């Protein structure tokens, strides 16, 4: 699977969540930012590898990063 | 909670973009929602499809493909009653989305953060650090 | 065909210098120069070329003449728009000086 | 000569490029009738031809076996015509260029929108600018020593590497 | 800092490590990058702005 | 589920990707699952040994190959006439006017005529028959073996060297220098005074002979004396025939300068000379260092202590020691840059000062040769930035670097990028704008208008060397200077005769022509190095990928988020520079080739008028000389240069299907396999077979490496049936 | 477009036999001429590939004239067949005959 992780300067501004097309990501509860809230990766097994988190990120380096890894029929978006 | 197998299917004639060999011996992967209305949505693997009034079913072979239909059913026709399943050979089916009830962007108690890293992206180690030894570069 | 026709037909164009088809003489030269320089924009991406205009860029802010409007590579369908069109003015141009001083003298 | 050239003056192999270079457009000129505009445009090639070929014998340039000019470009005193001024002539431009241009981005950079300045140059300003160029040499070497050509090295954003 | 100053960035991550940007607010709460700093330049994402903590911002 | 052993990620993998990504990673150990060092120095030992037992079958087989099938014996005769023969062919599927058409070498069979120039260095080192050819390939299938039960023998539990073994860098520097080095240097001068020097004078002198044939009359004598000028005495004189007694001296250590006069090579005994200098100099060197008895350097020592006072380097070489012990990329890098110029110097010194007897009148070995190695130059050349550039990614710590040399390289690495920018660009825009010039000028009518610049600062540097052709009277050109009266007993009369005689190759006339190309080749050394140190220093990090080194070496991109990411890995300029790597080795070994085959027919002067515009490169190089290389078929029969006319054809269209891997990219692909795949599943009779992996386009990295070999194969194919078929069909 | 997989993968089916069985034929030809079996060689001298659909049609409209267009006097072009039209000693149209080596190219 792919590996995604969340730095600590999200801001909570949950684009990432809504622009991950495998619903990957979500927001869990925080106190490190205004909006109370981080991003989180709990299903990284079905992460395809697209980057529409990391395009979606408006912090300075991304607080999202994804790091393409070993392949899978799921990683791979193969409906064959 | 558990998928109705008997959700009649959106009128469809279908399409060679449907799913293969692969969904009946891997996994399949299916969408319900509620439609308010008889209408033509378009299916992400073709041409155009009809949703029932009522309670839809559809089965697809990637996880994507489901929820890029739920973006568009969402979108346009702003039923957001969509629960994704997805289905193993074995007949277990297991529920997917949204994971809890709550969809992903709202936040939820009881959500355990993976995947969080304390520092910013900057703090991480440099690989000749870790080299021939099992310790993460996140710190 | 690459002795008896290009070969042999490519003989008018090479040897026009110094007549009045040595314009032909020179976009054949040129148009295989345009084509050959498609292939920087057509086999690169666009990675590469930001972090060169990087250091570029500092070297201007070195001398405080940096400009205002942000120096970018192009974008990833202009470099494939940049490079097919390149390659389809040099490879065309080509054949257009290689037809016409060929054609001129021996027909 | 130099390098065993030959001055073009006293080459054969110079003298003849000149009269082949002629027999071909007299041999063109001999198709057509005296008054003639295709007559007139081509005893004006042999009349261009010839002065070139005249100016280049008596310039001290240095023909090579081949019958053509080569240049000397190692500095010495006798040929600094061929690269040395014509570089000394470049580099004053070239210099121009480069400070009058430096000059309107400082400028826009003081501008209410900096990058519309660019896009829709001040005319009148950017004028000013290149009448400016002309003492390029004095006005760019006071802004190095008074502190305002270079930036120090910690104002500039680099990589982090 | 204080708010409306001008900061030099010393995150070495940062698009604009070692310019010049101008302080919009600081959070009183705990937060991790209280300083909000807004900039000219936009980054490569097209972004101006970004948040930051002291220990990256130095007045100038 | 289990070929790419040494790597869980991939063999898990369900598609065709597994099988590809577990070939091109079978070398990466370090990258291999579980790896530690130990192992990885261990394994790198073992197979070590496999390549220099690889190397010993190579070379028996072309030993083999032409005592068995060759005409060696009748070349040794006559080997100006002859046409050495590499090996024999047997295919199947020629036609018998193939079959007559190879039959040339004075043989019977259809045989390959040679180009590596084996035939003149076996020949000059003594060899005479075919039965010391067979003996030498022996001698190689046997150390081949002694090197394969190396390998596996150092792989045993108890013969595993420990990596303070294998890190032990003054002994191991002690012993390469003084004994990999120097004593075989010494030993090889030993080869040519026993027995190459003899047999080139008539002298059989053999394993059965050598013990009782005296290398030199007086004989061990004068060297226990300190009469050592004593060997020089009767050189061979400019009389002798090579192989035969005739005009042969006594001598076996002399520096004549110059070239045999009538093989046009350096003297035999000029290069045992130069073998026992070079040789006693190496073990001398290898010396230096401190192993076990007291005396000697520590390497740590010295690089701590070359730290500049005034600070210009900054810590200086602290830290460089365990900087380059640990990283065998760093160590990889720096011998492939040292290789990769060798190579290179091997390539212009072994055209301008032949050491084989009669080569150099093999214009196609000559050429051959050069083209070869330039090539390998480029690619040695290449590795070394590229292993540098993995060194920084991987192996560079800068906690241990802190001020160092490397770090403050990595500190000021856009004032290096950017004055590389600005060279390749000066460069660029006034060679171009030059050549541009001179064609439309010449165009016109009117080359007289050309701007052809006299290359006087190597003319100069002839002339300092002795070059009499441009007036410049200086130095050994100069009569009277202390230059050359320092060096007029020795080997300044033998040398002023090789430069001065316009029969070699022996610093060659140059011209405007001449100033252009390099000019041309200085500006595609600069872009090479600009794609390639631009890949080593930002392969870290960069403004768009400040955490790069997180990624790897060769990851495909970051996404299309932030501008686009395409090609940015260090990786990906590995890429870039490769084409310019191929581009620069074109325009080095077109200039080489050109000027060379107008000087063998004796027309100079077609080089010197057209090389100064790009048109005369195009009709008077390429198009002139392609006509005996197309024409090896056509309509109206065939003849030998048909293999040539072949591989011609066969480089134009691997280079060309590079092309389809470069320019079209992978989504247009997989949308393709997307309908092959139904189409399988749906079609009866053909749905009974399944792939066992999952078809798949190929990966982005993987297309950009697949159409590079392509381009590259088709690159080098296409040139050296060029190269060699033009300068066969021309003999000029 | 439900159907687009089967309209994709029998174009494709198509592309590939026709690359193989067009350029390859060149290939072939490449091949058996430098190993000089111009015997084994898909040529008019050699193993044939006649067009001859084309060559039939070009009959027809030869005949055409008087017969299936009865009162035209010529054919619509002399590239079908019949005379060489000259104007000041250069050929302005005439046949163009088609043998293997228009077969192969027009599968091209
Ligand atoms: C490749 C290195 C190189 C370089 C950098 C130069 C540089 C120079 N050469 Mg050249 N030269 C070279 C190689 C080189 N040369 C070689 C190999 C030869 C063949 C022997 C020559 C032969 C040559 C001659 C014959 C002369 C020069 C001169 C000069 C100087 C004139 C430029 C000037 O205006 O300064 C001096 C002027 C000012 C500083 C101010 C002027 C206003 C300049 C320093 C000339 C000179 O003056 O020598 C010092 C001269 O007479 N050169
Ligand atoms: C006048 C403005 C100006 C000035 C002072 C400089 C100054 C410099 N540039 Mg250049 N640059 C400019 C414009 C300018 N740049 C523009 C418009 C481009 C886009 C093509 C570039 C692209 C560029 C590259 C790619 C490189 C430089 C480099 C450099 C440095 C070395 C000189 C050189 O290589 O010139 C080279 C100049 C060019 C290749 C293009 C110049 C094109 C024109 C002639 C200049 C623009 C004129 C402008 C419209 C002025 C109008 C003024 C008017 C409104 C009053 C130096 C920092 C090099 C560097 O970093 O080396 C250290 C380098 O590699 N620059
Ligand atoms: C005197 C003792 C001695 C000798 C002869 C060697 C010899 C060798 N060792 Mg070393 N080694 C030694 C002691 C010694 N070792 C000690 C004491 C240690 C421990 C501290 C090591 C540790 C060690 C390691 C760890 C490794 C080696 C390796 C090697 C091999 C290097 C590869 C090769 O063939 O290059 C041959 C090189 C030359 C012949 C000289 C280089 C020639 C240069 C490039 C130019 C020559 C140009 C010249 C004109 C050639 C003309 C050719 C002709 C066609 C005209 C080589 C056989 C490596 C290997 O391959 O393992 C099997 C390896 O991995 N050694
Ligand atoms: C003595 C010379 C030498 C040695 C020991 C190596 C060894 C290595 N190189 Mg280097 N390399 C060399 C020459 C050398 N290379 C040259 C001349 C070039 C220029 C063409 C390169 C360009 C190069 C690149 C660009 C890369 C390597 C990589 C590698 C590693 C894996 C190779 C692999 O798995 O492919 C084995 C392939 C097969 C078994 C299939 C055939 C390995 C450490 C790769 C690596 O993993 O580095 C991180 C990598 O990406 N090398
Ligand atoms: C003929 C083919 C060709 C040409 C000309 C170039 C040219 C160049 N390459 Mg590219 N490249 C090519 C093929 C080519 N490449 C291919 C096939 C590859 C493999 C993908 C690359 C990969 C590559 C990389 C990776 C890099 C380069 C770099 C460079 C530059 C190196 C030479 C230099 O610095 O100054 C030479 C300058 C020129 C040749 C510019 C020509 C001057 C122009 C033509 C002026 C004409 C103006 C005219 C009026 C325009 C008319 C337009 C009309 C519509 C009005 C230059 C821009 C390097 C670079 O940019 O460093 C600075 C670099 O990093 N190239
Ligand atoms: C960065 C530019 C550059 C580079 C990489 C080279 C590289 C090379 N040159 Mg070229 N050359 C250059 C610029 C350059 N040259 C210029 C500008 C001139 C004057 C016309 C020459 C004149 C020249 C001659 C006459 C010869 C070479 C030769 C060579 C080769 C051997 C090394 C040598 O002589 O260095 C030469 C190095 C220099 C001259 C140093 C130039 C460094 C400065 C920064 C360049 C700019 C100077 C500036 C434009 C002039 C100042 C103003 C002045 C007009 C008042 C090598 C390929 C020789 C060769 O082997 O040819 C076959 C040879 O005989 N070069
Ligand atoms: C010479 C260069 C070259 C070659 C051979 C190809 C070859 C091909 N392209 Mg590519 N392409 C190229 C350049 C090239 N392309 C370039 C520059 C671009 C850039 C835009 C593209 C872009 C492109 C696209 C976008 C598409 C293709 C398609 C195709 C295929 C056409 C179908 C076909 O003819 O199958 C027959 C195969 C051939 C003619 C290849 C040569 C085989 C000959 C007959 C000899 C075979 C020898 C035999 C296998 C030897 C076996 C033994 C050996 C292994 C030892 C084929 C694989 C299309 C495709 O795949 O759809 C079908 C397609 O969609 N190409
Ligand atoms: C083949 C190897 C090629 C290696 C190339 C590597 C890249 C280049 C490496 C850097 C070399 C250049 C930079 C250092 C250049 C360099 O040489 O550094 C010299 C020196 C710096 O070296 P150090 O730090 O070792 O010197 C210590 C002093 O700074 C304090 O002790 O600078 C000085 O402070 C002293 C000035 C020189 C002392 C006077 C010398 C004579 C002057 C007058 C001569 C006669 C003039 C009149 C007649 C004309
Ligand atoms: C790439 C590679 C991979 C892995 C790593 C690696 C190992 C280091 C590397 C090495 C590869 C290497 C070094 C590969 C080396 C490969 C070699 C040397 C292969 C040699 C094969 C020779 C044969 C089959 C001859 C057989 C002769 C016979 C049977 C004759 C017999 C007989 C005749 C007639 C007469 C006598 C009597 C009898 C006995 C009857
Ligand atoms: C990318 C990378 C990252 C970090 C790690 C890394 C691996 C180290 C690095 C790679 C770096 C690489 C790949 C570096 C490559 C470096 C190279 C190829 C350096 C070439 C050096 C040649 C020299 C100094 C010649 C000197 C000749 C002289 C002095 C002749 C003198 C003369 C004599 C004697 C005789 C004639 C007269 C004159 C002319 C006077
Ligand atoms: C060279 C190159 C660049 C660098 C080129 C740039 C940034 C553009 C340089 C163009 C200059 C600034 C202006 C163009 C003026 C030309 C001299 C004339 C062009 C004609 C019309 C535009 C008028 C990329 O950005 C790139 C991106 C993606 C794939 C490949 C490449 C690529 O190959
Ligand atoms: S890479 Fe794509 S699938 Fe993976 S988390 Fe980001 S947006 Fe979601
Ligand atoms: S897009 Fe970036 S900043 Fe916004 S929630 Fe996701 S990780 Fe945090």
């Amino acid at each position: 699977s792919h590996s995604v992780k969340v730095y600590d300067t999200c801001i909570g501004c949950t684009q990432c969540v809504r622009a991950c097309p495998c619903d990957v990501l979500e927001m869990v509860s925080w106190d490190g930012c205004k909006a109370g809230q981080i991003a989180s990766a709990p299903r990284t097994e079905d992460c395809i590898g697209c980057k529409r988190c990391e395009t979606a990120c408006p912090t300075d380096f991304l607080s999202v990063r994804v790091y393409l890894g070993g392949e899978t029929t799921r990683s791979m978006g193969l409906a064959y | 909670e558990t998928l109705n197998l008997q959700i009649p299917s959106p009128t469809f004639e279908g399409s060679t973009g449907g799913w293969l060999r692969a969904a009946e011996v891997e996994e399949k992967y299916a969408i319900t929602w509620t439609s308010p209305k008889e209408q033509v949505f378009e299916m992400p693997t073709g041409g155009a499809a009809i949703m029932r009034q009522g309670e839809n079913l559809l089965y697809l072979a990637r996880k994507e493909q489901c929820l890029a239909l739920a973006t568009q059913v969402k979108n346009s026709f702003k039923i957001t009653d969509y629960k994704v399943y997805r289905i193993f050979p074995s007949g277990e089916v297991q529920y997917l989305h949204p994971k809890d009830g709550v969809f992903p962007e709202k936040v939820n108690a009881g959500r355990v953060g993976v995947g969080n890293v304390s520092h910013s992206i900057g703090k991480n180690l440099n690989p000749a650090q870790i080299k021939f030894t099992s310790k993460s570069f996140n710190g | 065909w690459l002795r008896d026709f290009l070969w042999a037909q490519a003989s008018q164009v090479i040897q026009s210098y110094g007549s009045a088809l040595s314009a032909y003489g020179l976009i054949f030269l040129g148009a295989h120069f345009i084509w050959a320089f498609s292939l920087m924009f057509l086999f690169s991406g666009r990675g590469y070329w930001q972090e060169l205009i990087e250091s570029i860029v500092w070297a201007h802010n070195k001398l405080n003449v940096a400009p205002a409007i942000q120096p970018r590579a192009l974008s990833i369908t202009q470099g494939r728009a940049v490079g097919l069109a390149h390659y389809l003015l040099g490879g065309i141009g080509t054949t257009w000086a290689f037809f016409l001083a060929r054609i001129i003298s021996v027909g | 000569d130099v390098a065993g050239l030959t001055p073009c003056g006293e080459s054969k192999e110079f003298a003849r490029r000149l009269d082949g270079s002629v027999k071909k457009l007299q041999t063109r000129l001999s198709k057509y009738e005296a008054g003639t505009p295709p007559a007139l445009a081509l005893q004006k090639q042999i009349d261009k031809t010839k002065n070139r070929f005249d100016r280049y014998g008596k310039a001290g340039l240095l023909c090579g076996t081949d019958g053509l000019p080569h240049l000397i470009t190692d500095g010495r005193w006798t040929h600094s015509g061929e690269f040395v001024i014509p570089g000394l002539l470049f580099l004053y431009v070239a210099g121009w260029i480069g400070w009058v241009g430096r000059s309107y981005v400082l400028f826009a950079r003081t501008a209410d929108k900096p990058t519309e300045k660019e896009i829709i140059i001040d005319v009148p300003v950017a004028l000013s600018f290149v009448s400016t160029g002309f003492i390029w040499p004095f006005s760019a070497f006071k802004e190095f020593t008074s502190g305002n050509l270079i930036v120090p090295a910690d104002e500039i954003t680099v990589s982090p590497r | 800092v204080k708010r409306g100053s001008k900061v030099r960035i010393l995150r070495k991550e940062s698009y604009w490590y070692q310019d010049i940007g101008t302080v919009a607010t600081i959070d009183t709460s705990g937060i991790r990058y209280p300083v909000v700093v807004r900039f000219e330049k936009v980054s490569y994402s097209g972004v101006n702005t970004n948040n930051f903590s002291l220990d990256e911002v130095v007045e100038v | 589920t289990k070929f790419p052993k040494f790597s869980q990620a991939l063999a898990q993998d369900p598609a065709t990707r597994r099988i590809w990504y577990g070939l091109a990673t079978a070398h990466d150990l370090e990258s291999h699952d579980g790896m530690t060092e130990e192992n990885l120095y261990q394994k790198i030992f073992a197979s070590h040994f496999g390549h220099l037992a690889v190397i010993f079958l190579w070379t028996s087989g072309n030993l083999f190959h032409v005592a068995w099938q060759g005409n060696f014996e009748q070349w040794v005769l006559n080997p100006l006439k002859v046409k050495p023969i590499a090996h024999a062919i047997w295919d199947p599927h020629f036609g018998q006017p193939a079959v007559k058409a190879f039959t040339k070498g004075g043989v019977s069979y259809p045989v390959n005529i040679a180009t590596s120039g084996v035939y003149h260095w076996w020949y000059t080192i003594g060899m005479r028959s075919n039965t010391d050819l067979y003996a030498g390939s022996l001698f190689l299938l046997f150390l081949a073996g002694v090197f394969l039960f190396a390998g596996w023998l150092h792989l045993q539990p108890k013969f595993r060297p420990g990596l303070s073994w294998f890190k032990n860098n003054e002994s191991r520097l002690n012993h390469h220098l003084s004994g990999l080095f120097g004593f075989s240097s010494l030993a090889w001068s030993a080869h040519l005074i026993h027995v190459a020097i003899p047999e080139a004078r008539g002298q059989h002198v053999c394993w059965d002979n050598f013990t009782k044939v005296a290398p030199h009359p007086a004989g061990l004598q004068p060297f226990f004396t300190g009469n050592w000028g004593a060997y020089a005495a009767s050189p061979d004189t400019t009389n002798h025939i090579f192989g035969t007694s005739e005009g042969a001296g006594t001598a076996i250590l002399t520096f004549l300068g110059g070239f045999h006069p009538q093989t046009q090579a350096l003297w035999l005994t000029d290069i045992a000379h130069h073998h026992l200098a070079i040789g006693v100099v190496f073990i001398f060197a290898g010396h230096m260092y401190r192993t076990n008895w007291g005396i000697g350097h520590s390497l740590k020592e010295i690089l701590d202590a070359h730290r500049p006072p005034g600070g210009r380097l900054g810590a200086g070489h602290k830290g460089i020691f365990e900087t380059l012990t640990n990283s065998l990329h760093f160590q990889l890098g720096l011998a492939l840059a040292s290789l990769g110029v060798i190579t290179s110097l091997v390539a212009q010194h072994m055209y301008a000062l032949p050491s084989y007897a009669f080569i150099a009148k093999d214009y196609v070995t000559q050429s051959a040769l050069y083209t070869h190695h330039q090539y390998i130059a480029g690619f040695l050349m290449v590795g070394a930035f590229a292993h540098g550039a993995i060194f920084f990614v991987r192996d560079y710590d800068p906690e241990q670097n802190k001020n160092n040399v490397l770090a403050r390289i990595l500190d000021h690495k856009e004032a290096i990028i950017s004055h590389l920018s600005w060279v390749s660009l000066f460069l660029g825009f006034h060679t171009l704008g030059i050549y541009v010039h001179n064609d439309v000028v010449v165009a016109f009518g009117t080359p007289e208008k050309q701007i052809l610049v006299e290359p006087v600062f190597a003319q100069w540097i002839q002339a300092s060397s002795g070059k009499a052709l441009y007036g410049f009277d200086v130095l050994l050109s100069s009569t009277n200077s202390v230059a050359a009266n320092a060096s007029s007993n020795i080997w300044l009369p033998g040398w002023l005769e090789a430069i001065n005689s316009g029969k070699n190759s022996l610093f060659l006339p140059i011209g405007p022509g001449d100033f252009l190309i390099h000019h041309a080749i200085a500006l595609a050394l600069h872009t090479t190095t600009l794609i390639l140190v631009k890949g080593a220093l930002d392969a870290r990090g960069s403004k768009l990928m400040p955490d790069k080194k997180d990624f790897g070496y060769a990851f495909p991109c970051d996404g299309p988020g932030r501008g686009g990411t395409c090609d940015i890995s260090a990786w990906d300029a590995f890429y870039l520079s490769m084409f310019w790597m191929l581009n620069t080795i074109g325009w080095v070994t077109f200039y080489w080739h050109w000027k060379h085959i107008t000087i063998w027919q004796g027309n100079a002067g077609q080089f010197n008028e057209s090389s100064t515009y790009i048109m005369g490169w195009l009709r008077d190089y390429l198009w002139l000389n392609s006509s005996p290389l197309i024409n090896g078929y056509n309509p109206f029969g065939m003849n030998s240069l048909s293999v040539w006319s072949w591989m011609f054809l066969f480089g134009h269209l691997i280079w060309a299907t590079g092309f389809m891997f470069l320019i079209s990219w992978r989504g247009y692909w997989q949308e393709l396999i997307e309908t092959l795949v139904w189409a399988h599943e749906r079609t009866p009779l053909a749905n009974l077979v399944r792939w066992k992996d999952k078809p798949v386009a190929l990966s982005i990295v993987q297309a950009r490496l697949v159409g590079l070999i392509h381009f590259t194969a088709g690159y080098i194919f296409t040139y050296a049936a060029f190269v060699i078929a033009s300068t066969t069909g021309k003999f000029g | 477009i439900r159907h687009r997989d089967a309209i994709i993968s029998h174009l494709n089916w198509i592309c590939i036999f026709l690359g193989f069985h067009s350029f390859g034929l060149y290939i072939h030809n490449d091949t058996m001429r430098a190993l000089g079996r111009t015997q084994d060689m898909f040529s008019d001298t050699a193993i044939q590939l006649k067009p001859v659909f084309a060559q039939w049609v070009q009959s027809i409209h030869t005949l055409a004239p008087g017969n299936t267009t009865p009162n035209a006097l010529a054919t619509a072009s002399y590239a079908f067949g019949g005379d060489v039209v000259a104007v000041g000693n250069k050929v302005a149209m005439m046949p163009i005959s088609l043998g293997t080596a228009d077969f192969m190219v027009h599968h091209i």
